[PDB]
Parts: structure tokens; C-alpha cells; sequence
RNA sequence: AGCUGCUCCCUAGCAUGCUACUACCG
RNA sequence: GCGGUAGUAGCAUGCUAGGGAGCAG
């Protein structure tokens, strides 16, 4: 703040003040030129202050339009985000089983826990131990929720695969113990 | 006397924990009951055979703590 | 309280959401639009349009809270570790999760033993730690919901006691507020599947 | 109204963050315990007020210690700016009698 | 803050009006020293502000510093920290069955599973020379972690039978050395 | 990885309020 | 000699915002 209008007008009152320093003629000198300078004060007050208020101003602005830029790019971010998983979720869902059930409906509507009981076409089953794995599904095949399941892989709580040979009543203190039995719809 | 060797399990079971044993489930499940019983024990005597069989885990590993130097940095 | 009475008799296929299909710009999905309760029976929104043109940002957020198609398109689940009804499985693996032990600050330990504490027979002693649990915790602890019974009431009886409970809340005042009015303590923290895949709390209150 | 004396230990032995193992970090953690430990010195029993008077004194410790390193690993002499009011009992005292600060 | 420039100005005016008053001729003229003054400490009270909070500003910047770089650093060594804190604690407990363990795991016999403690249940342990096994085993009873064990079953390197018997001095040289014994608790 | 309530510490800002110094007019 | 206003410095009380931590259900 040296560019303002005021800046020379207290400059050339400060400087005749000096030059009448350097004269010292009367007692008006020292009333003049103190207050020649005493005038040259609003200036160098309000000239100086309120620029001191409005340059605050516009940096809040500033920054806060910033903010808003921002907080506007994220929205578009996330809508991509949410639009995408929709989507894609979407194309292992349009089936023909699904429309089969939709339309023996009689007015549209259906329960949601039957769509993966008579829809899905793969199953899996959590074992805590031996002797449930032999009530359940022992075998190759089972039928669980009116239909055939055929096995295909089974890994334990390890994320280990298991063979169908190991799982007995003597081998199973060998084995991490909940084991998950991975199946397919038979046809 | 009790006080030291709860803090003790404390410590040897986040060494444990950092070595990556819970990567093993049953050896994992062990060690977090010899740690919940040494906890709430009430008698100095059933704690430290819990400690010594807990320790067995660590001293198993062979190759992943250097037993000697950790015995010779000063103590024991 | 009737309906309470009444639902234990019929299949538990039969209750929660009940899906439809519509059409987003010509491609299908699968949407709820309506519940089957055990206490309050069967409910159907007002506001359903097969037939719309795009999603907009409310939506979408709605289309994504909706358990509708996130089981619709997951697999077969039938877990054999609770009596609790299981819907489905929504990737190819089981999650095992575990909890840690504690941190030992040493430094204090030794200061406070400096200071006479700890002596055999003293009536302090420590009795509170960090307990560590193994992978089998989670479902363990969700498996407490066995507890859970239908229970009827004395329906006359409750009558009363609501309108005596009712009196002990005369002091103060409610209603409904604008969005400008409510206030949020700690704007980050979680929001809760599927939505803390992208953000926290303060994203979808700034979005 | 005062607490279980060894809710108030295990809150100083037993942490969840390994930082939080390093007491001139923090400080303030001990400061706020003591807040919740002031009331067990009019007990009766005397190992209660012994809860609060060790942790007026690790407070303390902590506090030159902290101080005694910004003279030697570097050369930094700090004042002691009215940090001495926290290992005294007159700012714990002063929570539970009735004129507000809140 | 006294080595600031305006502490002259300041000075200068205050041994002038302190001469004044011990003189005390005028009153206006006297107001010099004041009209001359209260500009000293107008400048000099408008500078030895800024500095003083900024003395106590540079400080708590460094020590956030400090505090960061001793905070990054520690979670940087954990798994050493931890190791050397748990070994002076095991020495610090002085318990027997311990340090028998400890001494025996440092010299080479370690264990293969976890030390059982019913009277029943099985015990392996490897043991690499013979000098560490004339200690432990003598006759068909082993003794380990404070306790005696009743040998069973021990098998070479070579995953096959060797009679106990067969294990002394003279045919040391002849068996894979890192034999496994088997054993049951007493 | 939740919802609430209370309390301590640190920095920024706003107005307010008190108080001190200088200038101008009346 | 006083009042009013305009500036500059130091001090408190209250409100808001941000960060760090502690307890309780
Ligand atoms: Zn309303």
C-alpha cells in the first residue's frame, strides 16, 4: 500500500513541513506544517484502513468459491462411482429363470428371499464340524431347497483346498474347522 | 509376582501377533485361549505352566525370532 | 398385537421386501416397492413409475441402499453355524475376522512399582484388559438373536401404562425441522455399505 | 462421585495405539485421568489417594522430561509458562465445586 | 527485548523527563518530554510485542516438529522394540521351567509342537548332538521344562527307528544328528 | 467402522465489552 | 478544562469455527 492517491499528498506535506524545518520562521510554521501533516492523517488512516478490509474480503471469497469447486467435482465422482456398481450388478441378474418366476406372479410382485432360493445358480454352505458335514452333504451330490447340487471344490478356514478323501472321523482333527462346500445347479 | 507375568503375556502375544501366526487358524485359536486364561487366573501356579506352554509357540518357529543375540543384547 | 399372534403360523419366506421390475431407459431392474411385516402387514408405496428416463442423484441413492439388488445377484447361502435365517452370499469367499491385544506401557508400569503398588494383598489390583478374540467372534456374537421370542402383550393392561408413560413426557417439545436446522457432531465417520466403498459421512453431506 | 481404582490403572498400563506408549507425546491423556481420579483422595482406604497422588507426580516427570530434551538434542530453553498448575491439586480440586467454567 | 532499536528513543526520553521533574521549571515545556514520549512508547511497546509472541510462536512450532518426527519414528521399529521389551521381562520373572526352556532352545533343542500339560499327550523335540544329549536324556526318561518325560519312540534324520541303546558315544558319527525323540509326560 | 451426552487442552476469527496513548472539532 | 468522534497498543468475558485427547450409556 504505497501506490494510493494520498501517498504523495502526505509525501509534499511532510515535505514542506521539512523544508520549513530547515527554515524554522514562526510559530505558524510549526501550526502549518504539523498540520498540513495533521490533515494528511484521515488520509493515511481511512485510505490505509480500508484497503485493510477489502483485501480480507476477496481472499474469503476466494477461497470459499474454491471450496464450492470442489465439493462440485466430488459429486460427479461419486454418481460415476454408484452408476457403475448399478450396472454392473445388472448383467448377472437378467436371466431367464428370473422372468419365469416374475411372470407366474399374479400381480408383478414377489417375496426377495425366494429369488436366490429358486434362481441362483451356485450354492455354499458353511460346516462347523464332522457331523453336520455328514447329515448335509456328504457325497458328491445332495438336494438342498428342492433341487440337486453338484460339488465342485471345498477349502477351509485357511482359504486351503481339501480333498473329499480327507474329510473322516479320524482325519478331521487334521483339518481347520469351519470348512465351505462350493456347489452347482444340476440340470 | 502375578502382575509381572500378566504383563509378560501381553507383550509375547503381540510378538506373536506381528510374527503373522494368526495366518493359521487353530494355532491362532490356541494361543488367544492360553492368553483370555492366563488373564483371569487367580492361582501363581496354573500361570506359568499356561506361560510355558505358550512360550513353546514362539521357541517352535525356529528361523524367524534369532534366539541367541535377543538372549545376549543384554538379558535373558 | 393380533398380527403378532397370527405371523407365527405362516411360512418366514413370506415376510420383507417385495421386489418388481422397471425399466430404466430400456434396461430391466429389480427394485422393492413395498413390505410384508410381521406386526403391521402388507404395505405398498404410493410413488412406483416403470418407465423413467435417468436416475438423478436422490435416485441413485436410493437404488443403492436397496437390498433388492445386491440379492438378487449374489449366491445361495446356508450357513449351518446359526439358527438365524440366511439370504445370501455376496462374493466367493468367508470373511474371518479377529481382535488384538493390547499395547504395554512399560514406562508407567515401573514408576507406579517404584511407588509401593502391586504388593501382594492389596486391595488394588488390575482387573481390566484388552481380551483378544479369534475369527470364529463375529458370528458368535450375532448368534445372541436366538433370544429373541414372539411375545403378545396384555393388550389392556398396555393401554394404560402408555398413556401414565406419556404423562412423564409433557415438559418438552418436538416437530419437524428444515436441513439448515439439524446439527452433526463429527462429520467423519462412516456411513455404512454401500457406501463407505467412496467416502465418509462428509461426502454425501457436502454432494 | 468417584471410580473403580483399577479402571483408572488399566487406563494408564493398557493402551490401543503404540504411540500413546510414549508419555511426552501426550501428557494431556494423563492430565484428563487425573481429572477422573481426584474424588479417591477422601477415602478412608489410603492406597485410593494414592491413585491420585501418582499421577500428580508422573505428570510432573513427564513434563521435565519433556523439557530436559529441547536442551540437549537441540538448544532450546523453555519456560516454564504456568505449567506448574497441573501437578498441583488446586485445578482438579476447583471441577467439583459448584461455580461453573464450563 | 531490550537490544530492539527504539529502546533508545525510549530511554532517551524518559532520562530527559526524569531531568524535567527534577528540575520542574515549566509546564508545557515540561509536556515536551511527553509530547516528545508517549511517542517512545508508541514505538517501542508496538514492537516489543510482535517479537515476544513470536518467541513462544517458533517455539511451539518446533516442538510440533519434534513431537511428529519422535511420533513417526517409533511406529517405524516396532518388531525390535517389542522382541528387546519381552526378553528382560523373561529375565526379569526368573522362573525355572522358563529358563530351562530358554537356555535348552539356545543351544539348539527346540521343541515341535506346543508343550502339553495333561499327564497324558505326546511331546517331540529336536536334539542335535550328543553332548546335549547326555544332559537330558539318560536311561528312557527325559527331563525338560522342570519335568520328567518317559521316552517312547526315537527316529533318526533319515525318518526311521533307532533303538535308544544304539545312541552312545562310539557310534555318534554313524546317525543323521538331528535326531526326534518322542516322549510322554510322568 | 455406530448413535448420544459431558469435560480438558491448542489455534483462528467475529462482533461486543472494559481499559490505556495520539489527533480533530465543539 | 471537559464532551463527542476518528485512529494505535495492551487486557478480559461470551460466541463461532477447526484440531487433539478422556470418561459414561
Ligand atoms: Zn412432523
Amino acid at each position: 500500500f504505497s501506490s494510493l492517491p494520498s501517498y504523495a499528498a502526505f509525501a509534499t506535506a511532510q515535505e514542506a513541513y521539512e523544508q520549513a524545518v530547515a527554515n524554522g520562521d514562526s510559530e505558524v510554521v510549526l501550526k502549518k506544517l504539523k498540520k498540513s501533516l495533521n490533515v494528511a492523517k484521515s488520509e493515511f488512516d481511512r485510505d490505509a484502513a480500508m484497503q485493510r478490509k477489502l483485501e480480507k474480503m476477496a481472499d474469503q471469497a476466494m477461497t470459499q468459491m474454491y471450496k464450492q469447486a470442489r465439493s462440485e467435482d466430488k459429486r460427479a465422482k461419486v454418481t460415476s462411482a454408484m452408476q457403475t456398481m448399478l450396472f454392473t450388478m445388472l448383467r448377472k441378474l437378467d436371466n431367464d429363470a428370473l422372468n419365469n418366476i416374475i411372470n407366474n406372479a399374479r400381480d408383478g410382485c414377489v417375496p426377495l428371499n425366494i429369488i436366490p432360493l429358486t434362481t441362483a445358480a451356485k450354492l455354499m454352505v458353511v460346516i462347523p464340524d464332522y457331523n453336520t458335514y455328514k447329515n448335509t452333504c456328504d457325497g458328491t451330490t445332495f438336494t438342498y431347497a428342492s433341487a440337486l447340487w453338484e460339488i465342485q471344490q471345498v477349502v477351509d478356514a485357511d482359504s486351503k483346498i481339501v480333498q473329499l478323501s480327507e474329510i473322516s472321523m479320524d482325519n478331521s482333527p487334521n483339518l481347520a474347522w469351519p470348512l465351505i462346500v462350493t456347489a452347482l445347479r444340476a440340470n | 509376582k502375578m502382575s509381572d507375568v500378566k504383563c509378560t503375556s501381553v507383550v509375547l502375544l503381540s510378538v506373536l501377533q506381528q510374527l503373522r501366526v494368526e495366518s493359521s487358524s487353530k494355532l491362532w485359536a490356541q494361543c488367544v485361549q492360553l492368553h483370555n486364561d492366563i488373564l483371569l487366573a487367580k492361582d501363581t501356579t496354573e500361570a506359568f505352566e499356561k506361560m510355558v506352554s505358550l512360550l513353546s509357540v514362539l521357541l517352535s518357529m525356529q528361523g524367524a525370532v534369532d534366539i541367541n543375540k535377543l538372549c545376549e543384547e543384554m538379558l535373558d | 398385537n393380533f398380527n403378532v399372534l397370527f405371523s407365527t403360523v405362516f411360512p418366514p419366506t413370506s415376510f420383507g421386501p417385495l421386489v418388481r421390475k422397471i425399466f430404466v431407459d430400456g434396461v430391466p431392474f429389480v427394485v422393492s416397492t413395498g413390505y410384508h411385516f410381521r406386526e403391521l402387514g402388507v404395505v405398498h408405496n404410493q410413488d412406483v413409475n416403470l418407465h423413467s428416463s435417468r436416475l438423478s442423484f436422490k435416485e441413485l441413492l436410493v437404488y443403492a441402499a436397496d437390498p433388492a439388488m445386491h440379492a438378487a445377484s449374489g449366491n445361495l447361502l446356508l450357513d449351518k453355524r446359526t439358527t438365524c435365517f440366511s439370504v445370501a452370499a455376496l462374493t466367493n469367499n468367508v470373511a474371518f475376522q479377529t481382535v488384538k491385544p493390547g499395547n504395554f506401557n512399560k514406562d508407567f508400569y515401573d514408576f507406579a512399582v517404584s511407588k509401593g503398588f502391586f504388593k501382594e494383598g492389596s486391595s488394588v489390583e488390575l482387573k481390566h484388559f484388552f481380551f483378544a478374540q479369534d475369527g470364529n467372534a463375529a458370528i458368535s456374537d450375532y448368534d445372541y438373536y436366538r433370544y429373541n421370542l414372539p411375545t403378545m402383550c396384555d393388550i389392556r393392561q398396555l393401554l394404560f401404562v402408555v398413556e401414565v408413560v406419556d404423562k412423564y413426557f409433557d415438559c418438552y417439545d418436538g416437530g419437524c425441522i428444515n436441513a439448515n436446522q439439524v446439527i452433526v457432531n463429527n462429520l467423519d465417520k462412516s456411513a455404512g455399505f454401500p457406501f463407505n466403498k467412496w467416502g465418509k459421512a462428509r461426502l454425501y453431506y457436502d454432494s | 462421585p468417584y471410580p473403580d481404582p483399577s479402571r483408572i490403572l488399566g487406563a494408564g498400563c493398557f493402551v490401543d495405539d503404540i504411540v500413546k506408549t510414549d508419555g511426552t507425546l501426550m501428557i494431556e491423556r494423563f492430565v484428563s485421568l487425573a481429572i477422573d481420579a481426584y474424588p479417591l483422595t477422601k477415602h478412608p482406604n489410603q492406597e485410593y489417594a494414592d491413585v491420585f497422588h501418582l499421577y500428580l507426580q508422573y505428570i510432573r516427570k513427564l513434563h521435565d522430561e519433556l523439557t530436559g530434551h529441547m536442551l540437549d538434542m537441540y538448544s532450546v530453553m523453555l519456560t516454564n509458562d504456568n505449567t506448574s498448575r497441573y501437578w498441583e491439586p488446586e485445578f482438579y480440586e476447583a471441577m467439583y465445586t459448584p461455580h461453573t467454567v464450563l
